[PDB]
């Protein structure tokens, strides 16, 4: 079994530093790199940061850089975010994302439980089968192109559903697919039974600058 | 008993229905033929087509 | 007027 | 005694049926057939990630994806397209000498010196590779192994004898004995449903997966059998010996068709391949080289001469796109 | 005369298809010896390159090309010069190191950090080049040589001593412990062979080092000649030092049993 | 030019290079010795036994409990360090060590020659062997075998890496 638990947070004044924490056990946490992904309360998620594997590589959103720092201690097995000069605008809950990036692999795959935290580039549209549009061509010269589908089921954190537009991630059911030609993509589901209602987002990983959508609800 | 395992193997290893050479070397020609125009190897390949250009 | 290498 | 002297009038009695068989020769229909002309390829790759002499490699199914097996004990995923390294390896034992790959991709598989076959699961979901079983029960050392199944695979060991194998119970099922020398070469028919064999000892066999017992016997070389492939139409294959050689074989006709010899060049031959319309046929010597020979007519048409030592293993794509070659200096090129 | 001049150009041929055949060969295969000769072949070869603006100037007295590009040449020169001589002694304390202690260097043995100390070699050389290029006042007119407004006594003085101290006789110096005391450990059928090699390249390179140096010496202290013998003993010395440029690719790159038999 | 995951796959790649390397280093430290013909007493294919002494990790491999075809993988055995014969009827070793050492694949690889009139036998033993400039026979008569064995392979090293600098 694979487990990220993070930890920390709470209730800080603004202008005070905090520091979150995530621990990971049942995987290879060297092998890995890692991503901080927040949502807000009334807003749907928005990518944080990410640090790659061996620490040599490391991007941070064009909204918090320069206040956050993300690292990784490997001996430990656990990832850390420091962050300083807090605003009204970071009340938020954190999760803590993996992915391991070569020929074939499904990144995105494992979401850990947030904690709240309260202080007191490319367009994805999701304005409406589930129907999701870029503003650029998302097709790269390989024949690869990267759209991303995530569930989120109510109370939880949410999960992979399809890579790259065609590829069903593993444990899920083969009724879920998707297709779609450049800039407009799509989502089918057979039969809507029980399990399958929450909250569908469609994000793009072409240039590190990662744009979520605003999701679509059932 | 490697004589009793040999003379035992022979008699199902010869009786087999063979065919004539000649035919053999037809059927295997004409495999050869009606497939050679899907083989990278034979005739060139524009580098539009070919994966392994540079 | 004599130097290193060549004349100068 | 009289059994033997039975035997051997029985062996008397097939080899005049063979005679007999035989009316024409492949020579002869095949000498007004137009020619291919000198084939020029170049080194369109090469992977450089090994420390010591390379004795095997083998092709994924997508024929993108290679495995190579080395005797710095490691054992490298390859991603031919951009020479990126997917996955590393390490061996128990660094005495290796052979590989596969499953068709599925989730499986690779690796034997030697240590006479047992071992089998990792490629995806797991820890994110690493780990050893998925551990095959022991031959007395020799393992010369080839191939998939069938995510279940079932082949092996042939020193032990002149092949064995089929159940890798979720890891115990086998049918025993193939027959052979009087090593076994050194394997290979599986597209079909799946026949196997082909070639020993130390001047001889060839074919055999049954479902019953296991050889169907069909072939000989024609004078020294060991270090190589062999099958046709891609499955009714023929090709076997490479010690004696700078190459014999076509029929498994209808059952007599050899056609040799593969020249005078400049003697040696011994290391490994065999056909291409995808059966028209080619790559061959690796002990000199340093790989002479692309013809099928239908014995005329030696092109040359691969980029190894500084000489090339041990040799395989052509399913798409027949591309061949790779890796050898005893610790690099593989790949040839379009 | 006339075949003073003719040998200048006729050391240039003979030291670039040398060099030339050296380094065709080198990267046809490959180690680090092979990093090593690539680094001693690449100075040897632009070393012998540069000469040849000098080999014109000596005949006529007379350098129509430019201030702008002799104040680089020299410079340039110097710095082939120096690279080659560091290049050897970096050799040289290499091969010390692979024999003597194989083990524990395991670190430094890495492809990578042999190219970091060629760098810091190549850059060493350059730093002591750039007050050569920057103070000489090149002649608007035959002889292109240095110069300067201030007394010319100290700048030779300075000049000469930070090249001969350190650029030639400190090389001399570590090359020549290093390759004496490595015959005593091994001591007999390997180290005849040994003892014959080491002794050929210390001989050699001091041999082609000294005399120009020494000459180059003396001639600023005192002796400052007129005589035509004098100047022939300079044209003779100068050609003495190219020497070893020509010879370094025969007696490194060729006698030594890996090079000829892995040509075969 | 190259997407975000490209990138971080050749970044992996180099990783994988990296740990390669250091792998390779660290491999490069032992010494493989091929055992060939009692001596494991102080310290189903290959059996490799393993020590250290004076700080140089040893492996010994004893292949004599093969039962096949010896010419099929000897080849494997190319690269090693030294090739530990024994000899205790001797005709026939004799005749095998005859067979060892002319081999194509051990024209350059050192013998180290375990015995458990001597000089007779001994001169007979050394005269076997054809080829006498870059390879050297090691005599000794059966504490002090692996001092032997180490110095044996510190002047083999020696040479090895005398060779390869090219001096």
């Amino acid at each position: 079994d694979v487990q990220l638990v993070e930890s920390g947070g709470g209730l800080v004044q603004p202008g005070g530093s905090r520091k979150l924490s995530c621990s990971a056990s049942g995987f290879a946490f060297s092998s890995f790199g890692m991503h901080w992904v927040r949502q807000a309360p009334e807003k749907g998620l928005e990518w944080v940061a990410y640090i790659s594997s061996g620490s040599g590589t490391i991007y941070y959103a064009d909204t918090v850089k320069g206040r956050f720092t993300i690292s990784r201690d490997d001996p430990k097995n656990t990832l850390f975010l420091q962050m300083t000069s807090l605003r009204s605008e970071d009340t938020a809950m954190y999760y803590c994302v993996r992915s391991i990036y070569y020929y074939g692999s499904s990144p995105f795959d494992f979401w850990g439980q947030g904690t709240t935290l309260t202080v007191s580039d490319i367009v994805m549209t999701q304005a409406t089968s589930i129907s999701c549009r870029s503003s650029k061509s998302l097709l790269h010269s390989n024949g690869n192109t990267y759209l991303y589908w995530f569930l989120q089921r109510p109370g939880q954190s949410p999960q992979l559903l399809i890579y790259r537009m065609s590829n069903l991630a593993s444990g899920v059911p083969d009724r879920f697919s998707g297709s779609g030609s450049g800039t407009a993509f799509t989502l089918t589901i057979s039969r809507l039974e029980a399990e399958d209602v929450g909250v569908y987002y469609c994000m793009q990983h072409l240039e590190y600058p990662l744009t979520f959508g605003a999701g679509t609800k059932l | 008993a490697q004589a009793r395992k040999l003379v035992e193997q022979l008699k199902m290893e010869a009786n087999i229905d063979r065919i004539k050479v000649s035919k053999a070397a037809a059927d295997l020609m004409a495999y050869c033929e009606a497939h050679a125009k899907e083989d990278p190897l034979l005739t060139p390949v524009p580098a539009s087509e070919n994966p392994f250009r540079e | 007027n004599f130097f290193w290498k060549t004349f100068t | 005694d009289q059994l033997r002297q039975e035997a051997e009038q029985l062996k008397n009695q097939i080899r005049d049926a063979r005679k007999a068989c035989a009316d024409a020769t492949l020579s002869q229909i095949t000498n007004n057939i137009d020619p291919v002309g000198r084939i020029q390829m170049r080194t369109r790759r090469t992977l450089r990630g090994h420390l010591a002499k390379i004795y095997a490699m083998h092709w994924g199914t997508d024929s993108r994806l290679l495995v190579s097996a080395s005797q710095d004990g490691k054992l490298i995923i390859w991603d031919s397209y951009t020479t990126n390294k997917v996955h590393a390896i390490p061996l128990r034992s660094s005495w290796v000498m052979t590989c596969a790959y499953a068709p599925s991709g989730n499986y690779v598989a690796c034997g030697g010196l240590d006479n047992i076959c071992s089998i990792y699961n490629l995806k797991t979901r820890e994110g690493n590779v780990r050893v998925s079983r551990e095959l022991a029960g031959h007395t020799g050392y393992l010369s080839c192994c191939r998939f069938l199944d995510d279940n079932q695979i082949v092996t042939s060991s020193g032990d002149t004898t092949c064995a089929l194998w159940d890798i979720e119970t890891g115990q086998q099922t049918t025993t193939f004995t027959g052979h009087t020398g090593d076994v050194m070469s394997l290979s599986l028919a597209p079909d799946t449903r026949l196997f082909v064999s070639g020993a130390c000892d001047a001889s060839a066999k074919l055999w049954d997966v479902r019953e296991g017992m050889c169907r069909q016997t072939f000989t024609g070389h004078e020294s060991d059998i270090n190589a062999i492939c099958f046709f891609p139409n499955g009714n023929a294959f090709a076997t490479g010996s010690d004696d700078a050689t190459c014999r076509l074989f029929d498994l209808r006709a059952d007599q050899e068709l056609m040799t593969y010899s020249h005078d400049n060049i003697i040696c011994g031959i290391t490994s065999v391949s056909f291409s995808k319309s059966g028209r080619l046929l790559l061959a690796g010597y002990d000199d340093f080289n790989c002479n692309v020979w013809d099928a239908l007519k014995a005329d030696r048409a092109g040359v691969l001469a980029g190894h500084d030592n000489r090339v041990s293993c040799l395989g052509v794509t399913d798409d027949g796109m591309a061949v790779a070659t890796g050898s005893w200096d610790s690099f593989l090129k790949i040839w379009n | 005369a006339v075949l003073v001049p003719v040998l200048y150009l006729l050391v240039c041929a003979a030291g670039l298809g040398g060099n030339t055949l050296v380094i065709y060969v080198v990267l046809r295969f490959a180690t680090v010896t092979n990093i090593y000769i690539l680094n001693l072949a690449v100075a040897d070869v632009l070393y012998m390159l540069g000469l040849p603006f000098l080999a014109t100037q000596n005949a006529a007295s007379f350098w129509p090309f430019g201030p702008v590009l002799c104040r680089l040449v020299m410079t340039l020169d110097g710095v082939n010069q120096f690279t080659s001589v560091f290049c050897l002694t970096v050799m040289s304390v290499d091969r010390y190191l692979a024999v003597v202690h194989p083990l524990s260097s395991a670190r430094w043995r890495r492809p990578r950090v042999a190219k970091l100390a060629s760098a810091a070699a190549w850059v060493l050389s350059l730093c002591m080049s750039l007050p050569l290029l920057v103070f000489a006042d090149v002649q608007e007119g035959g002889t292109c040589n240095a110069s300067w407004p201030e007394p010319v006594g100290l700048w030779g003085a300075v000049f000469i001593i930070y090249t001969a101290v350190l650029g030639f006789f400190a090389p001399l110096l570590v090359i020549c412990l290093c390759y004496l005391l490595i015959v005593v450990k091994v001591r007999r059928r390997s180290e005849r062979k040994v003892t014959r090699m080491v002794l050929v390249v210390v001989l050699v390179f001091a041999g082609c080092w000294l005399p120009f140096f020494t000459v180059n010496i003396v001639n600023l202290a005192v002796a400052l000649p007129q005589e035509p013998a004098s100047a022939g003993l300079y044209f003779f010395v100068v050609i003495l030092s190219y020497a070893n440029s020509c010879a370094n690719p025969v007696l490194y790159g060729f006698l030594s049993d890996n090079f000829r038999q892995s040509f075969q | 030019t190259l997407s975000a995951e490209d990138k971080a796959a050749v970044e992996r790649s180099k990783m994988i290079d990296r740990n390669l390397r250091e792998d390779g280093e660290k491999a490069a430290r032992e010494v493989k010795l091929l055992l060939l013909g009692i001596v494991k007493q102080m310290k189903t294919g290959i059996v490799e036994t393993h020590f250290t002494f004076k700080d140089l990790h040893f492996k010994m491999f004893d292949v004599g409990g093969q039962r096949s075809e010896r010419k099929k993988w000897i080849h494997c055995f190319e690269g090693v360090t030294a090739i530990i014969f024994c000899v205790a009827r001797m005709h026939e070793s004799m005749k095998l060590f005859d067979s060892i050492c002319n081999n194509k694949w051990f024209t350059d690889t050192s013998i180290i020659l375990f015995l458990n009139a001597a000089a007779y036998i001994q001169c007979q033993f050394e005269d076997l062997n054809k080829r006498k400039d870059t390879k050297e026979i090691y005599t000794h008569f059966t504490t002090k075998n692996v001092q032997f064995v180490f110095d044996a392979v510190t002047d083999v090293i020696i040479k090895n890496n005398l060779k390869d600098c090219g001096l």
